[PDB]
DNA sequence: TTTTTAGCAGCAACA
DNA sequence: TGTTGCTGC
């Protein structure tokens, strides 16, 4: 069996990070000139975001509730024998490892690329009563990068209104 | 132009998708406003107007004129309009050869003029019935249906369904299915509160408002009360429920209000949803807007109706807990938000203490933030996945609005579909059925009166499994008449279950030989001891089906008087299908001479005015309402029956017989045949879609994510007529709404109990039915026994055969078919063809990997509607009864029981099963006669603590006195809603568990507290020890175990007489006397 | 010296995802 | 501010070494996780030396005090540890879906080093019991 | 007359708020206490009185008094609120 | 003021 | 020992 001790002082900079089959794939890369980097635009205010050579993550540390141990293994300086308790299904000592960091979170990683919208929709609907289509879908691209289908970004507060074979854009 | 729907592009006007409709007076004349989320529009309101109206029925249809001119004169103060017309009343005799009772239309301005004309008839009728041509005057009809209905019946008008508004009406669409987008906002709110109290919104301030609109986050902060500024930041519980959350930092409470407020009228929701909102959130936003000079109904159009539920004019309600509580299938002790979102959207939210919000908005604001917008999240994703393509399929077929459709009771939905129907048909509604306010049987005076409902045993008690070897005892003459009835059978699931022909089997004869060597084999070898196959049977909506093949409505069930009076009642009549029913009353035992001596004694008593502003304080018995008088006779004969007859009731169960009319106008069965079949039309376009989502390449995004919402909707739409055919079955017994049928009920259940005892009773020849609930059976056949096969059609199709479920389906035809089921054929000559109708058949569940079966500790009595079971991967499929999954109740009951569930799938034998649950038994019993010394102090606390929650605290608490209330008391003592998180205290010794009920707070209080507080709740002014290991009762922890032990596993091998695996939890004495009279 | 032990967590509570400044590393 | 995450010392000793077998990588190391505080002593120096010299339930190696808090008897995927003298806790060794990585931030030299990456984990879900 | 006045026929939110504060002013200067009798005894509609009941003095006719209490209800608890309020 | 049904388990009191 | 109430399956 493996005896587990603790250690009165953890160190802190040990923090655990997700790591997904594609950046498994990357950190067994020798090849790579930069690996990864941690990169922020400051210190105190901008998002940090994780950078392979030729992709970039978002990172987004998750707090659990559960206490989480890290044990290494070590071998003990000097010989040390521990008495039996009533302890049963317990083999001849072989290794010895000590819990040496205390994780509280995950840092998940999210692919990511390295203004009021009633307002925009408003003064779109104005210098133009009625819109084309092809004509409105360049100007509400910067609304909502949520993907969606383009006449929902629309009816995010202009609505559509069709006839023959136009559909024009009203209120 | 000329009026066609086929040219609807060239209609004028503007086509729209009705999502909202209100009852309106406008310039006062009534009408409905109708709200179109609008194709394309953001929307857009139009209204028709109509003319609310009633009818008198008259008692001589000669003299009809004469009672027009009487009500001319009579109504002229608010009468608009009169007209006589006829309708359809299946009432009437003879109608079914065309007879319609002749009616007085009263047509009226608006609905307050409709009710003085009901207000100035009610005491004509009232003269008429007590005591010229005011008694020609029968009765008024149809004057108590809702504007808003009538107006959506009149002009087939739904939610859900797209309209073209034209000058002449509404015009439904056909083209357009899917519905339109609305935008969508959904709420929740964090309130302050005062420790082990709920919040009070005259002193309590709102912390902050989360809510989501479309699928963007926002959280609105009050920073008077939350300490830092909250950042931008996202909570993703799963990759399908994105949640980016944008924050408002609000200066104090006001600013918060008027941001909510702003930001509603900016995004214009025509859908708000929120959890409870009707009872908590409305309710105080709307408090807390009133002591700061808001008025919330002018700043965002929400304001309380009569019942205290929060509506507006353009936007909807959706309260999700109204859908929880009615449609979900979720069991009282799971509709939480928390057991909701872990039982439908598949995660756990963040979960806090409410104890610590009120702290948490100073010390930890960003964890209180994170909880605030998890329950946002929740409350969103389990709106759009579940609320809303449920509702508005609803409203697509029901004449009511969403938040009616949502709020509504299920047989209000059945009445307003029987009204559309009704109405179509030009029958005349029969009015509302009001109880009688006594009844007597046998000169003695009934309580209440019902039938026997469904049948219900508990036949054998145990652990089955399919890896365990069971006995069978096979009757050989029960495989005699199955071999006798295999070719039929067969033929039959071609035929009927399959509906093909046996012309096109290839393999017919393999099949049917297959089958017949298996038989023979059980036949000849009828002891076996094999392993069990775990099946569970159970009829395709059984009461339906019984109500669609014997033509059950409320419409037929005929007296020997209306069917004497019937010109098709000739010498050799088959239309006349007579059923029985089981009628039970529950009757005072005393007679008609005692009930007179009572109210006799009653005319010398004095009682007190239900009067209020009035005067008179005192009213004698005759100057009560003869409910009134009825409720004190009541209480005087519950009295004297029990000082004379030492009983206060007797029970007497009458079989009855009821005559079911096969030629009565078909139009309550045509809507239940109907729906039936459009419901299994959409499993149809259901399946047809499923093999579209998987046929097709996978570019996810590449316009098929419309396909899939419709899949969704047709999944919705089965759902809903599922709900509305079940409920059509419930409804007709539903006391105080039309179209009621005591009877017909009482068929239903006696015809289905008939049924499943037939199944049963061969079932118990061939195999062992283990439980028994209504429709279901649950039984164990021999692993030899004939199960599954496939009929091969000449194109290579395949036809499934399951002989267990159609041998039961055969059976069933041979028996309760119908062979007297009349349509009518040629509606100009009033023919009627004669047919052999039946729709019931077994569908079959399984086969399972195990079942656990409870007894009693009362001797030969098992426990019915209680069990457990898992598939064959060891997933647990279908539980019973149990605790664990309910709000509060005791930890360690619940840590127990989520321990031994799947431990019942282990071992390869029943007492093997019984031996692994036993080990874990065993370690849970060492816990406590170890008295718990191990593990952390904290942790011991949670798990013997029991949890319970006070709906409202208050006078109903100044009430009722016991353990919670005791821990509330102590709580207050110490320190609506509240959770009383508790301990049992061994001190006082003798004393009742309720007042040994220690509040768990006590033990994080310091320590001079907790000494003074635990000395007076002991009576123990010595007691110096303060762990919580001496002050737990240890002996009622250890029988609540002993208690959950017994019942879940004991019993189980116990009762099916395999040795007792627990010995440390003794069997009941009735238990251990039945053991040791088995083995004698 | 006996005096080591787990309080029992009924059960499992997984945070809110945060965001990550670079004084949250150090 | 930017800073490289260091992985080639962890990346030339994978190369170099078989693959990962059992639980415990061949750097030996383990996770933990229980649901639960882990109660222990607010001081360790003080209360390390009453222990009594026959039980070494609070050793010292290399001047710290270490408390031997359990032991871990692994059969199968079947785990169970023991916690001082009164707890028990059954568990289960768990395939990570998502290999984790720890790493280890030098805020001395600004330097970030990959210590290493786990695929397996010990899981303790049910209460704790005596040891018995 | 001023206190049985329809306030349900004014649209205008702020002059019905002015008009209440001014009656609340008037009620002041002449010691009108705002009464809730509950002597209805079944929990529905306890009756608000002003005391002293100047109702007694002024309302002479019979078919007006009818039409006045129904008027004066809803009055009463709205003024109630705001007296509660300014309270 | 609006409102589906009956059969059953089991805790706890009292006839 | 039985019935009766209540909650909730
Ligand atoms: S049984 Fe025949 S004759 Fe009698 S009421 Fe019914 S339809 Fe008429």
């Amino acid at each position: 069996s493996i005896n587990l001790h603790s250690a009165p002082e953890y160190d802190p900079s040990y923090k655990l990070i997700q790591l997904t089959p594609e950046l498994l794939d990357i950190i067994q890369d020798p090849v790579q000139n930069h690996q990864l980097r941690f990169k922020s635009l400051d210190k105190d205010k901008s998002e940090v975001v994780l950078c392979s050579h030729d992709k970039t993550w978002v990172l987004k540390q998750r707090k659990h509730s559960n206490t989480v141990l890290l044990m290494r293994e070590f071998v003990p300086e000097q010989p040390i024998t521990f008495d039996e308790t009533l302890l049963f299904g317990l083999s001849k000592p072989y290794m010895d490892v000590v819990g040496f960091a205390k994780t509280e979170s995950e840092f998940e990683t999210r692919e990511t690329h390295g203004m009021d919208p009633k307002e925009r929709f408003k003064v779109l609907f104005r210098l133009q009563s009625q819109w084309d289509l092809e004509d409105i879908k360049p100007l509400i691209e910067e609304l909502n990068s949520r993907g969606m289908k383009i006449d929902s970004f629309i009816m995010k507060y202009a609505r559509r209104k069709r006839l023959g074979k136009k559909t024009v854009v009203t209120s | 132009g000329r009026f066609d729907a086929k040219d609807i592009d060239q209609i004028p006007g503007r086509v729209g998708w009705l999502t909202n409709m209100h009852a309106t007076l406008v310039s006062g004349i009534s009408g409905v406003d109708f709200y179109f989320l609008d194709e394309e529009g953001g929307s857009f309101k139009s209204t028709v107007v109509y003319d609310p109206y009633f009818f008198i029925a008259c008692n001589d249809e000669s003299r009809v004129n004469d009672v027009e001119e009487l009500v001319k004169k009579y109504l002229e103060s608010c009468l608009k309009s009169l007209q006589i017309i006829r309708k359809e009343d299946l009432t009437m005799d003879n109608h079914l050869l065309g007879l319609q009772k002749t009616l007085i239309k009263l047509s009226f301005v608006n609905s307050n003029q409709l009710f003085e004309a009901r207000k100035l008839l009610r005491p004509i009728l009232q003269d008429n019935a007590n005591n010229d041509a005011k008694h020609l005057i029968e009765d008024i009809r149809e004057y108590d249906v809702p504007y808003h209905v009538r107006v959506s019946i009149d002009k087939d008008i739904r939610v859900g369904k797209w309209y073209k508004v034209t000058q002449q009406g509404f015009i439904e669409d056909t083209r357009k299915i899917a519905f339109a987008d609305p935008v969508v906002m959904a709420f929740d709110i964090e309130t302050t509160k005062p420790p082990l109290k709920f919040p009070d919104s005259a002193v309590d301030q709102i912390m902050m408002i989360s809510y989501m609109i479309d699928g963007e986050g926002f959280l609105i902060t009050n920073r008077e009360i939350i300490s830092e500024d909250i950042e931008d930041f996202e909570y993703t519980p799963k990759p399908e429920y994105p949640g980016f959350f944008t924050i408002f930092n609000e200066n104090d409470e006001v600013a918060l209000l008027q941001r909510f407020f702003e930001h509603i009228r900016d995004v214009r929701p025509t859908v708000i949803s929120t959890f409870n909102g009707d009872f908590f959130d409305w309710p105080f936003i709307h408090n807390r807007s009133k002591i700061h000079g808001l008025d919330m109904f002018d700043e965002i159009g929400f304001a309380p109706d009569a019942e205290g539920e929060y509506k507006s004019s353009y936007c909807s309600h959706m309260d999700c807990f109204r859908w929880v509580k009615r449609d979900s299938y979720l069991p009282q002790g799971s509709q939480g938000l928390k057991a909701v979102t872990q039982s439908k959207l598949g995660y756990n939210p963040i979960e806090l203490d409410p104890e610590l919000m009120t702290p948490y908005a100073f010390e930890k604001p960003q964890h209180l933030s994170e909880y605030s917008v998890s329950d946002a999240v929740a409350t969103y994703y389990l709106y759009m996945k579940y609320v809303h393509p449920f509702i508005f399929s609803l409203c697509t077929i029901i004449p009511l609005n969403p938040d009616e459709t949502l709020r509504k009771g299920t047989g209000t939905l059945c009445e307003m579909l029987l009204m559309v129907q009704a109405y179509q048909h030009n029958i005349l509604l029969p009015n509302k059925h009001t109880d009688p306010i006594e009844r007597f049987y046998d000169g003695h005076l009934l309580e209440s009166e019902t039938y026997v409902g469904g049948h219900v045993e508990s036949l054998e008690a145990g652990v089955f499994r399919s890896d365990l070897k069971n006995e069978f005892k096979i009757d050989p003459s029960a495989i005699d008449e199955l071999l006798q009835e295999l070719p039929e059978a067969l033929k039959f699931s071609v035929e009927v279950e399959n509906k093909s022909s046996v012309d096109k089997v290839t393999n017919f004869e393999e099949i049917k030989n297959q089958i017949t060597q298996k038989l023979l084999e059980l036949k000849e070898n009828n002891i076996r001891n094999e392993l069990p196959l775990i099946y569970h049977v159970d009829v395709a909506s059984m009461y339906p089906n019984i109500m669609t093949t014997n033509r059950l409505q409320p419409d037929s069930i005929k007296a020997e008087r209306d069917c004497a009076s019937c010109d098709f009642n000739r010498p050799g009549k088959t239309c006349a299908r007579k059923l029985k029913w089981a009628w039970r009353g529950e009757f005072f035992p005393s007679k008609m001479d005692e009930y007179n001596m009572i109210k006799r004694a009653l005319q010398n008593e004095t009682f007190p005015n239900k009067n209020k502003f009035s005067k008179k304080k005192v009213l004698t018995f005759d100057e009560l309402s003869y409910a009134d008088q009825v409720i004190h006779i009541k209480k005087r004969l519950t009295e004297y029956s029990r000082k004379v007859y030492h009983r206060v009731k007797v029970s007497e169960i009458v079989e009855r017989e009821a005559i079911v009319c096969q030629r009565e106008n078909p139009f309550y069965v045509d809507t239940v045949k109907s729906f039936r079949d459009r419901r299994y039309e959409f499993k149809g376009l259901a399946k047809t879609w499923k093999g579209n989502l998987s046929k097709i390449d996978p570019s996810d995004k590449h316009a098929r994510d419309e396909a899939k919402k419709m899949i969704v909707l047709y999944d919705s739409l089965q759902l809903a007529h599922k709900v509305i055919l079940n409920s059509f079955y419930g409804y007709v017994m539903r006391k105080g709404s039309r179209w009621y049928s005591m009877e017909m009920a009482g068929i239903t259940c006696l015809t289905g109990a008939t049924i499943i005892q037939m199944a049963r009773a061969l079932v118990e020849r061939v195999g062992r039915p283990l439980e028994l609930d209504t429709d279901g059976i649950w039984c164990i056949l021999p692993k030899s026994f004939p199960e599954t096969y496939f009929f091969t059609l000449e194109n290579g199709k395949k036809l499934y055969l399951s002989y267990p479920c159609s041998m039961l389906n055969y059976r069933v035809h041979q028996k309760f078919t119908n062979h007297q089921y009349q349509e009518l054929k040629d509606p100009l000559n009033y023919i009627y063809e004669t047919h052999s109708e039946n729709t019931i058949f077994f569908e079959v569940d399984g086969p399972y990997k195990a079942m656990i079966l409870p007894s009693s500790k009362e001797e030969g009595k098992g426990i019915k509607k209680r069990y457990a079971v898992f598939n064959e991967d060891g997933s647990l499929a279908e539980l019973k009864g149990f605790e664990l999954k309910r709000r509060g109740e005791l930890q360690l009951i619940k840590n127990f029981q989520s321990d031994i569930f799947k431990v019942f799938l282990e071992g390869d034998t029943l007492e093997g099963c019984y031996s692994a649950v036993a080990s874990v038994c065993n370690r849970w019993l060492d816990v406590l006669d170890s008295h718990g010394l191990m593990l952390e102090d904290e942790d011991l606390v949670s798990l013997i603590c029991e949890n319970r929650s006070m709906s409202k605290t208050l006078k109903e608490y100044e009430g009722q006195k016991s353990t919670s209330i005791t821990t509330a008391r102590r709580l207050g003592d110490f320190l609506k809603g509240l959770q009383c998180k508790y301990i049992i205290s061994s001190k006082p010794f003798n004393a009742p568990v309720t007042e040994r009920a220690i509040p768990v707070a006590i033990f994080s209080a310091d320590i001079p507290i907790k000494r003074s507080f635990l000395r007076r709740w002991t009576l123990d002014p010595s007691l110096e020890d303060l762990d919580i290991r001496t002050i737990i009762d240890w002996g009622y922890y250890r029988e609540r175990l002993g208690s959950a032990i017994q019942k879940i596993i004991t019993i189980p091998a116990a009762l099916q007489g395999v040795s007792n695996p627990v010995p440390r939890v003794e069997h009941p004495d009735w238990l251990k006397r039945k053991i040791a009279t088995k083995e004698d | 010296t006996v005096k080591i032990w787990v309080k029992y967590n009924e059960g499992f509570s997984n945070a809110v995802r945060k965001n990550v400044t670079w004084n949250n590393l150090w | 501010p930017s800073v490289d995450i260091d992985a080639s010392q962890w990346q030339k000793l994978t190369q170099s070494r078989e693959k990962q077998t059992t639980v415990i990588t061949p750097l030996g190391m383990m996770m933990l996780e229980i649901q639960g505080e882990l109660e222990l002593p607010k001081d360790f120096a003080s209360l390390a030396r009453r222990d009594s010299p026959n039980e070494g339930r609070f050793s010292e190696q290399d001047g710290e005090t270490l408390i031997r808090f359990g032991s871990l008897q692994i059969d199968g995927e079947r785990a169970t540890l023991f916690v001082g003298k009164k707890q028990r806790l059954l568990g289960k060794v768990t395939k990570l879906d998502v290999p984790m990585g720890i790493m280890h931030f030098n805020s001395k030299d600004n330097k970030v080093e990959l210590v290493d990456v786990m695929k397996y984990k010990v899981i303790f879900k049910d209460r704790p019991l005596p040891i018995m | 007359s001023m206190i049985s006045s329809d306030f349900n026929k004014i649209r205008n939110l702020k002059l019905k708020q002015a008009i209440m504060e001014e009656l609340v002013q008037l009620l002041k200067s002449f010691q009108l206490n705002l009464i809730q009798n509950r002597s209805e005894g079944f929990d529905v509609r306890g009756g608000l009185t002003i005391d002293p009941p100047i109702d007694e003095v002024v309302l002479l006719n019979p078919k007006h008094i009818n039409e006045v209490q129904h008027k004066r209800a809803n009055n009463l608890s709205s003024l109630l609120a705001k007296i509660e309020e300014n309270r």
